[PDB]
């Protein structure tokens, strides 16, 4: 549920949130459902801000868990990710720097509810994004599926070539990652992928 | 009261220290104690050789603590017995403040509604395992260091100046037992965590630099050498005569070029004895190195023993040896074969990554990107009509 | 004992003492059992000796006031142990008087106990027993006010490639002086013991890391024929501590436990899998560095 916020565009930190109305949500809310207590705050988007680190401080002295912030994306530029999750950690950052306050991302997962699932294959009435049936469904998941690799892989090498042209900080955690993609990556005339051919034919 | 006492002590000190004894009392007639504070953490730096920093303290720190934060107290501490020789006369003071801000932290705070003083004594436990290893009681100072480390967890705002003092207390154990891997890693985190308002002088960061260094070439698993090139300490410390070949071994270390290692080292074995004692060790090391870089930036994962046996500069005998211990340490992983002659390496391992190798990352995926592009395209014009 | 009648001196009186009496206190009967076992071992008699020890338990020992008594009871039992070439339940005895509170106390009691736990372990032939035990001695900084042992121990602990003469070398002066290890004439049988014991070790590290050598290396590495080699080989696949196979014509030695068509592609599916994961939170890692830049 929303609260009340205000915003200024002259510096960016600077904002007014309503701690009141928090308090009287939280009373209300018990009664409805014993499952209600605080967990966190959505952000509504479309992007991360760095001001949304200032805010978070707050959700962390209201309540004791690390506070989850929500993207929720309602502007839909991203074709996948709707949600993101994420949760404010503190940890010794790359390059020789300090212990820095920073948002890592999660697992956003949708599994829902009983109750929603009731609604949601009501409503829908389309043939869906993707819900992997006939054949017909996997086609052309599959052909969906290589875009999608593409789509990822593309952006990393615009990271890598601003590294060393563009001079954005070397942050390891990513370097380190595509290290053991290409150690996972399957290497012809092995015994492993001449098996796969094989197969192949019995199947 | 006070005015006495540091008139004599005023007299006992240089006239370069006299100003500063006149803002003290220029400050306490003004009644504002924290402009106190900043101006004698400055006195302390310049007079911690004559001996006058061992009385001029106290008379501050006993009548203000709650008039000045609990940083100012300890600041004061740190400096004082910091080049004392008696640690039967440091032990005293450290106690004798541990139990005042115990008894701060139940008055000070109902009053108030504010204030904290609980902070104050965990960095007074720091100090008395740092005055237990000096005097050579090495054990005792580890089983205090793990009350506090647990301490510490209990917490979840752990603070940077107080675990600073914490990472560093533990650094200088291992080195006084001569664990070079076991340093390297818990000074990393003391580097990285270093405050900006420091207790760190110039002689301090090249005593430290220098530790810092001769662990790292004398390691075994250490190939981490850019986070001494991403700290200022040993990084704009090279034009003493003594961090030149010191940080020129590294430079060697790092780009597997034997011609010059050779050369360095004639020097550094006469005059020094610890890279003399452990020459075997770091001699291997550099030929570690060479392996698991070299296999990285080709697209391959596996060399032949042929390779090894001209990029190290020694017989095909030896490539057995040092590969296996490669498998051993960590640094490598996979399957060594003498039938067929080659080593198949299944893993490498993380490292600090600098510009050659994020150009070669880059050109594999450029590569890889046009395939997903050309198998995509035949796949959408056959069965273009059929989806449904 | 003077007599050559100590053999069935000690037969009568241990008839006696395996009848419990009622008419004796605990203390005494506790004591009384102990002397009987020494008398077994005179006898030459191994089987008799341990069933006296059974006969008394060990959960009597566990009372602060038996103090005096367990000591004795565990080191009687390491010899009757020793002589049967158990060295895995040595081992485990000394132990027992390692952590006792007299032996750890006085800063001179505790050092050879420590020694002579550190040389039965190693002469243990693998097993997993031999994994958690010697890996607690390890953890220990009591093996850190003797500089002997330490090399020793870690010596047959880690993954290291290393032959015969070499270990040897380094071994032979220094245990000899040392009795109940490799002192006596007939642990001189326990230092030809400690041949085989590093050689029993390499297997396992050659294993691992080698697939395929060649067999004729492989003789000069457990310092033996190829008839030797071949034998000690097959010992350690048929306890199933390797999987290995050995050609006469030394051709090869393939060591290795063969995969099948499945294996290989259930290898291949994780790859691809794991691979898929990792594209996808670098992604994610992208937006925030930069956001934050």
């Amino acid at each position: 549920f929303a609260l009340p916020f205000e915003e200024d565009e002259k510096n960016s930190d600077v904002w007014f949130l309503d701690h009141n109305y928090i308090e009287n949500m939280n009373e209300m809310c018990k009664k409805i459902n014993a499952k209600e207590k605080l967990i966190g705050w959505y952000h509504s988007g479309p992007k991360l801000r760095a001001s949304d680190l200032k805010i978070n401080e707050l959700f962390k002295k209201y309540t004791q868990n690390n506070p989850l912030l929500l993207i929720v994306d309602v502007k839909q530029q991203g074709v996948g990710l709707p949600t993101d999750a994420y949760v404010a950690i503190e940890q010794v950052k790359d390059d020789g720097t300090s212990t820095e306050k920073t948002f890592l991302h999660l697992p956003c997962t949708i599994e829902a509810e009983e109750a929603e699932e009731i609604g949601v294959e009501h409503l829908l009435r389309d043939v869906r994004d993707q819900a992997a049936g006939g054949l017909s469904i996997r086609l052309t998941n599959q052909l969906k599926s290589l875009k999608g690799l593409q789509s990822k892989l593309k952006d990393v090498v615009e990271y890598l070539d601003k590294v060393i042209n563009k001079e954005l900080p070397i942050n390891h955690t990513i370097l380190g990652k595509l290290q053991d993609v290409f150690n996972l990556l399957p290497n012809l005339g092995t015994p492993d992928d001449d098996e796969i051919d094989v197969e192949n034919h019995d199947r | 009261e006070i005015d006495t006492i540091l008139s004599t002590l005023r007299m006992e000190a240089d006239p370069s220290l006299h100003p500063l004894f006149e803002q003290f009392e220029k400050f306490y007639e003004e009644k504002l104690w924290f402009q106190l504070s900043e101006s004698l953490t400055k006195f302390f730096d310049d007079a911690k050789s004559t001996p006058l920093r061992l009385r001029l303290y106290d008379n501050f720190v006993s009548k203000f603590y709650d008039k000045i934060n609990q940083l100012s107290v300890v600041k004061y501490l740190l400096a004082s017995l910091k080049d004392s020789k008696d640690f039967d006369e440091s032990l005293k003071y450290l106690d004798d403040l541990k139990a005042q801000f115990q008894e701060l932290d139940s008055k000070k705070q109902r009053n108030n509604g504010s204030k904290d003083h609980g902070d104050g004594i965990l960095l007074i436990d720091s100090e008395i395992a740092r005055t237990y290893l000096l005097k050579n009681d090495l054990v005792k100072a580890r089983d205090l260091l793990d009350d506090l480390e647990k301490t510490l967890d209990k917490k979840d705002s752990i603070p940077l100046r107080i675990t600073n003092s914490f990472y560093s207390t533990n650094s200088q154990y291992f080195k006084f037992k001569n664990d070079f891997n076991s340093f390297y890693y818990t000074s990393l985190l003391y580097l990285s965590t270093l405050e900006p308002s420091t207790s760190i002088t110039l002689a301090e960061r090249q005593q430290l630099a220098y530790d810092l260094s001769i662990s790292a070439l004398l390691g075994d698993k250490i190939y981490n050498f850019g986070e001494l090139l991403h700290h200022p300490i040993m990084e704009t410390i090279v034009n003493d005569s003594n961090y030149d070949w010191l940080f020129q071994l590294l430079n060697a270390l790092t780009v597997g070029d034997f011609d010059k290692f050779d050369s360095l080292i004639k020097v550094q074995i006469s005059k020094i004895p610890i890279l003399a004692q452990h020459e075997s060790f770091l001699r291997q090391k550099i030929c570690l190195m060479t392996l698991i870089e070299t296999v990285f930036v080709k697209n391959i994962r596996m060399l032949s023993f042929e390779d090894i046996s001209k990029a190290t500069h020694l017989p095909k005998d030896n490539v057995e040896h040092l590969v296996m211990r490669a498998i051993s340490l960590g640094l490598l992983k996979g399957s060594i074969d003498q039938v067929n002659e080659l080593v198949t390496i299944s893993w490498v391992q993380p490292r600090i990554i600098s510009g050659d190798q994020i150009t070669k990352m880059k050109d594999r995926l450029v590569e890889w990107n046009d395939q997903v592009e050309k198998l995509g395209k035949k796949m959408e014009a056959r069965g273009q009509s059929i989806w449904v | 004992k003077e007599e050559g009648k100590i053999d069935e001196a000690a037969d009568i009186l241990c008839e006696l003492q395996v009848e419990t009496y009622g008419s004796m206190e605990m203390s005494e009967k506790i004591q009384f059992i102990l002397e009987q076992m020494e008398l077994s071992i005179l006898k030459g008699d191994y089987s008799q000796a341990t069933v006296l020890s059974r006969k008394i338990l060990k959960k009597t020992f566990k009372n602060p006031k038996y103090e005096s008594l367990k000591l004795e009871y565990y080191n009687l039992l390491v010899k009757i142990s020793l002589h049967k070439r158990e060295y895995l339940e040595v081992a485990q005895y000394l132990q027992e008087i390692y952590q006792t509170d007299a032996i750890k106390s006085d800063e001179a009691k505790w050092k050879p106990v420590l020694s002579h736990i550190v040389y039965f372990l190693v002469l243990s032939p693998y097993g997993n027993l031999q994994n958690d035990l010697i890996h607690k001695i390890q953890n220990d900084n009591n093996l850190k006010k003797l500089e002997s042992q330490e090399s020793l121990v870690k010596l047959f602990t880690t993954n290291e490639l290393m032959r015969w003469p070499i270990v040897q070398k380094t071994y032979e002066p220094v245990l000899n002086e040392d009795d109940l290890a490799f002192g006596g004439e007939a642990n001189k049988h326990h230092w030809e013991d400690l041949q085989k014991r590093v050689i029993e070790h390499n297997l396992r590290v050659i294993s691992e890391y080698y697939s395929r050598i060649t067999l004729l290396r492989l003789n000069e590495l457990l310092d033996l024929t190829e008839s030797q080699t071949e034998t000690y080989i097959s010992d350690l696949v048929n306890q199933g501590i390797i999987y290995a196979k050995v050609n006469r014509p030394a051709k090869i030695v393939n060591f290795e436990k063969p995969k099948n068509s499945s294996q290989l592609l259930n290898e291949w599916s994780h790859n691809v899998d794991e691979l898929l994961e990792h594209i996808e939170t670098i992604g994610h890692l992208i937006t925030k560095e930069e956001i934050m830049h």
